[PDB]
């Protein structure tokens, strides 16, 4: 009495292709269950029909064959996580995919659990620093808070991502652990040789050692570019769940609806608006309500989520574009005509938000950029209206003036994450009005300059505005005096 | 009756019965799980099998799985015990404050007042926005709808109407979150709490709370509305009370239906949404009303589709309001808050019978010339200013300045403007705009008129930058 | 194995087996036939039932009829004996120059290199364009992809790159014809034996060739890809060797891959093309890449239907590349070639780091010129220059001499242009473009700049003018 192949707990492939299995048998089998194939291939159970279960295949259906046996797992799918991944690229199951030997993984995590509830979180109030002055002076980002980066292709998202995982080292090469940020990116429907380059950075930036990099490319099948995002996450909530701090990167979130809808039609689900499956929406509202700020009742801890999202045409209208920006906490749009025309970061001030605002800046930061965000989407208007110098008071010739000049300090180069004090330091001199009279061109060199001056004699003013963290009366005091002064010995 | 799950796939769950088979609508509850999880009957297949929509998620669920027919529709606590609380889409409190002892519960679903239910008072209901107030009054026991694509000022509109109005509402408030952001629910909470309307040691709480946000499965979010809506009806009819209903945002009702849509065998209708849309609507939103019971001031927040406002949802709502505040990213993007569109936003009561001419005439003499400029507009833009006529350069002057004078600092977007919020009261801001369409101002500069609240903060901030 | 077949619709034969089924991706025979034909195996649909992709016309077949199981994938010749030799989509000579006689045999379907075998060295390829190594150069062991609508240069520019790149580059190369035209085909294997880079007397053939044509049946084209791409993965690591890699035209290999695919009963994604779209561009393009054993530098002619960028097929292609050249009709008609796109096209190698400042800032330089011209352009197009501003009009100057500079005579378009082909080195690019730039020839006209080589012979062009 072999009771080996019983069809409650093992079943057989009725058929294959696609990588889709439709499985007879697994009558115990939970929605949503890891199974495994007699090739040692992993598959999920998503559809359970009355006949049928539709499973979805984590691999090269090319070894899956009419009749092969599947055995349930009991489990629902999970991975694993913690902290010795850090350092670690991981595949969207979590093996290990730089040849650098297993994970020593002592705790598992369900890729697929509900974010927390509304009790559980407080108010994002603890800044999240990206490095670069344009992010962190007109839209803020916050720990536990969903920002998204949105453009067309090679307008720079990935770029603005690095910056924010390298700039992390300030703090995690620091003694404070509440300030320290542990990364985890997310590469899907990439290319291997792309996140083979961006793993090759990250490690001569000296930031691996804090990063995690789950990889779903190009070749992966659908399903496990599908799980990625999932997957990562559940990596990203153990640091959040623990009172440490987490930063994840879902890059991109264009390339997984790709996948989902792949994966999706394949199961013969009616296709839905521009053909992806009725809930994409809810695909990557699930996934993003589980970066978050947890109370000190749960840790203190957080989760916060950078996802990109790939416009076409810069068309931000787009139908998944504004799906996706309609579950963050504000977007940072970059247009390739900014780009060309050197505004680099391509931000587009006026279309992009932060739905936290300056609670998620320090006060030194409030103090200098609180009105400038509304001044420059302002500033762009006029800028537009006077094409045409059309009899143009003052209060407008002052507001061009500062819009320019303004407009050159937000600029900044790839690699080089500004601290804090010195992008007040450097806002400041705008700001004030020190720059009204400097010629445009100059702004980019005065900066250098400047703030080559600060960072090497007066630290004691950056390490105060850093350390009170806002700009008393004096250090306000002090700082008129060395723009100005250097402002005139620089303009000889 | 006890029916066994057949098929699992996605929200959506096949329950078959073998005596009993549980009515339309009826909620039946899955044995064998840590949490409760209703599953609402949406249609009857044939042969004793019924196809249902899962009020929650639906892993680990299993095929031969025991179901029990709950007899009724999903039923929830109504009535003053409610108030202060945090509900479920079926009813449970979320709050971790306890149960909600009330005395009666209610299903929602339920049919819509009769049309010799109906009550046709007009009366204004001052906002201290000038854009509104202006242009689009919002009328008492009114229905209300802010259109906006995606993070143009649905929310925040709503929040400094909650302060502006909410605040000193005598009676209750019902603010029912649907598929929108957690973080959010938090944010409002909490705010109640720290400025009273919500109060966790006695009974003196003015707003029950009830919330299905966009981390759950599409069933709770074609529901929660429900429950919400049900929660303010009790305070209407049971208790004739005038209630003010905040739902934000009842586009996510409609995403919920189309998201099972095609799990339920339809053939989708256009832009992809299921072919009972607007039907869907209906028997919502007319329940969403003043009778001559109670009193209903509902505002909702209406999401719009890749910024299409014909898109078959946003589309299908127009009839539903008495007032439309419409929003746009095009203004918002010139720095101008609210961004609401001066000549897309509607009221029914923007009529001289009602709030008078002096209202009227300038409400209408602000729209001419934003319209006047709006023409303009493309063409100065490539054949410039120069030959136009100094009659049409003073309009162009004129609409900038109205256009600036338009916005306005919330006091619930101070993290966002850095300047202190304005509430002017509905005299001042006819006045104001009187005197700039008037040329009483011709002098001052466009930037002395952008935000600011009343027009003497406008005089004042033209010295202050006179230098 | 012998199956039989059961139904034939197409491409799509399915056929039955009662004793030992085929796993997915194993070739079959067809029985009675004059000629080999090949079934790839798809996927089995239960029932003893496997559904397949013909590699040839199915005409003539018969339910009934009795299919082999080959027992493995498609296999074909690889080796330095392929070199010089013209193959089929399943490894037969179509040269009538005898069998390829081969040590081994590869199968087309294989996995890609591994993560922890992957490259990251980054070296400049000058190819001698001016526009392309300007703007955005491209890199030895890199991915480049030139996107073009109907007749825009996608082919006169490959041509011109073998010849500038190809003919001297010491190893191998790989040109695998894809869904394109026979006469080309046919144009490009005389040239290659004139040239002697196919030499048909000694072993110093230094090119191996693979065609599937416009006028195959679908599977074909569907394959031929893979088939060209296996010969190359050969080079690259059984013999360390650095590859070139030339398709034209890699979109055809999903155009097939759209017209097979109602026929495996699909339901369609969007603009009708099959839900396996990426995946399927996927699995193959990550094959065509540079690794730790060898080096692939592969350019790709990516055709776009209709002129639409935004169609499933090139759009979900930019993601695999390094460079990319996209041409434009727009331009083209302009009378600019290479009608390349300036403000479109890109390279992971405009970095500082990588080409040193003076070439960042040069190429920085052109764009952002380039691109204020193009917001004037609206203004400019009812009302002309007049109403424009001294500055303005300055640029617009210099944008319009920067636009004729970038164009260029080809040797192999030199029928066409009415002038010799130039070859431009990359420091003379850097140098003429900086001049313009820095206003060091405002006072030529225009015409000067036009079909040239350095800026050298756009002086004496002007003089010439008078």
């Amino acid at each position: 009495a072999d009771t080996s192949v019983d069809l409650e707990e093992t079943g057989r492939v009725l058929s294959i292709g696609d990588g889709i299995a439709r499985v007879h048998g697994l009558r115990n089998v939970q929605a949503e269950e890891m199974v495994e194939f007699s090739s040692g291939l992993k598959g999920m159970s998503l559809n359970l029909e009355p006949d049928n279960v539709g499973v979805v295949v984590f691999g090269n259906d090319k070894l899956i064959k009419e009749g092969d046996i599947v055995k349930r797992t009991g489990a629902i799918v999970d991975v694993p996580v913690g902290e010795e991944l850090l350092g670690r690229v991981v595949d969207a199951l979590g093996n290990a995919i730089d040849g650098k030997g297993p994970i020593g993984s002592k705790a598992r995590r369900r890729v697929g659990l509900k974010a927390p509830g509304i009790i559980p979180r407080i108010s994002v109030r603890e800044p999240m620093q990206t490095g670069i002055k344009a992010v962190d002076s007109l839209v803020p980002i916050g720990r536990g808070q969903r920002e998204l980066i949105i453009g067309d292709r090679q307008t720079g998202k990935t770029s603005i991502a690095i910056d924010t995982i390298i700039n992390q080292k300030r703090f995690n090469d620091g003694t404070d652990e509440k300030k320290k940020l542990y990364c985890i990116y997310v590469a899907i429907g990439q290319k291997r040789s792309t996140v083979a380059q961006l793993v090759k950075r990250l490690t001569d930036a000296d930031a691996m050692k804090y990063t995690i990099v789950v990889s779903a490319t190009a070749s992966d099948a659908a399903p496990l570019q599908y799980l990625a995002p999932y997957s990562g996450c559940s990596m990203g909530e153990y640091f959040r769940d623990n009172g440490k701090h987490a930063l994840i990167i879902y890059d991109d979130l264009s390339k997984q609806a790709v996948a989902y809808r792949q994966m999706s039609l394949l199961l013969r689900r009616p296709p839905g608006r521009e053909a992806y499956p009725g809930d994409v929406f809810y695909l990557h509202s699930r996934l993003l309500e589980r970066a978050a700020k947890m109370n000190d009742a749960f840790g203190g801890g957080s989760l916060t989520a950078l996802p990109v999202i790939e416009t076409q045409a810069g068309d931000v209208s787009a139908y998944i574009p504004t799906n996706v920006i309609s579950i963050t906490d504000g977007q940072i749009f970059l247009e390739t005509e900014l780009f060309y025309k050197g505004i680099r970061p391509a931000i587009n001030v006026g279309l992009s938000v932060s739905r936290v605002g300056s609670a998620a800046q320090t006060r030194a930061m409030k103090q200098v950029a609180g009105t400038m965000k509304l001044e420059l989407a302002q500033y762009r208007e006029v800028a537009a209206f006077a094409q045409f110098g059309s009899d143009l008071d003052a209060a407008t010739q002052q507001l061009l003036s500062r819009g320019v000049r303004l407009t050159e300090l937000l600029k900044q180069g790839q690699y080089s994450p500004m601290a804090i004090e010195e992008q007040v330091a450097v806002i400041y001199a705008g700001v004030r009005g020190y720059l009204d009279k400097l010629e445009p061109s100059k702004i980019t060199k005065f900066e250098n300059a400047f703030l080559s001056h600060v960072i090497s004699q007066h630290q004691a003013l950056l390490s105060k505005i850093r350390t009170d963290g806002k700009i008393s009366e004096e250090s306000d005091a002090k700082l008129k005096e060395i723009v100005t002064n250097f402002l005139a010995g620089f303009e000889a | 009756t006890t029916g066994r799950i057949v098929a699992v796939i996605g929200a959506v769950v096949d329950v078959q019965f073998d005596e009993g088979l549980p009515p339309i609508l009826n909620a039946l509850e899955v044995q064998g799980r840590e949490t409760r999880l209703v599953l609402e009957v949406a249609q009857h297949l044939g042969e004793s099998t019924v196809r249902t929509i899962a009020m929650d998620g639906t892993e680990g669920l299993v095929r031969g799985q025991k179901v029990l027919d709950s007899g009724a529709p999903i039923r929830i606590p109504v009535g003053p015990e409610t108030l202060g609380r945090i509900m479920n889409v079926i009813g449970e409190p979320i709050d971790e404050r306890g149960p909600i002892k009330t005395k009666q519960f209610a299903a929602i679903h339920a049919e819509a007042p009769e049309f010799v239910e109906m009550s046709v008072e007009q009366e204004i209901l001052v906002t201290g926005i000038k854009v509104v107030d202006l242009l689009a009054p919002y009328a008492k026991g009114g229905k209300i709808g802010l259109f906006g694509g995606a993070g143009v000022g649905k929310t925040v509109l709503i929040m400094e109407l909650i302060n502006n109005v909410a605040k000193a509402h005598g009676g209750y408030s019902v603010f029912a979150g649907v598929g929108e952001r957690t973080r959010e629910g938090n944010d409002l909470y909490h705010e109640m709490i720290e400025s009273g309307v919500i109060n966790l040691k006695d009974a003196t709480s003015k707003v029950a709370l009830v919330y299905g946000q966009m981390n759950e499965p599409p069933g709770a979010r074609a529901r929660v509305a429900l429950t919400g809506l049900t929660v303010a009806e009790y305070f209407r009819d049971q208790e004739g009370q005038d209630v003010l209903l905040f739902i934000d945002n009842i586009f996510r009702f409609t995403q919920a239906g189309s998201e099972v849509s095609a799990l339920l065998g339809r053939i989708p209708s256009a832009v992809g949404y299921q072919p009972t849309l607007a039907t869907d609507m209906g028997t919502m939103q007319e329940r969403i009303t003043t009778t001559k019971k109670g009193s209903i001031t509902s505002v909702q927040a209406i999401y719009v589709p890749a910024d299409d406002l014909t898109d078959p949802a946003p589309a299908t709502t127009f009839a539903h309001l008495d007032a439309t505040t419409v929003l746009s990213r095009a203004i918002a993007e010139l720095g101008i808050y609210p961004a609401v569109d001066p000549l897309d936003s509607t009221s029914r009561i923007m009529d001289p019978n009602i709030v008078g001419s002096e209202h009227y005439d300038v409400a209408r003499g602000v729209q001419k010339i934003l319209q006047d400029y709006k023409s303009l507009q493309d063409i100065i833009a490539i054949l410039g200013m120069d030959e136009l006529s100094e009659e049409d350069k003073l309009t162009v002057s004129r609409a900038r300045k109205i256009q600036r004078f338009l916005s306005q600092p919330f006091q619930v977007a101070e993290v966002f403007t850095g300047h202190l919020g304005k509430l002017v009261p509905l005299k001042e801001t006819i006045k104001g705009f009187q005197q700039i369409l008037a040329g009483e101002y011709d002098h001052l500069p466009e930037q002395a008129f952008y935000m600011v609240g009343p027009i003497e903060e406008a005089v004042a901030k033209a010295d202050k930058l006179a230098e």
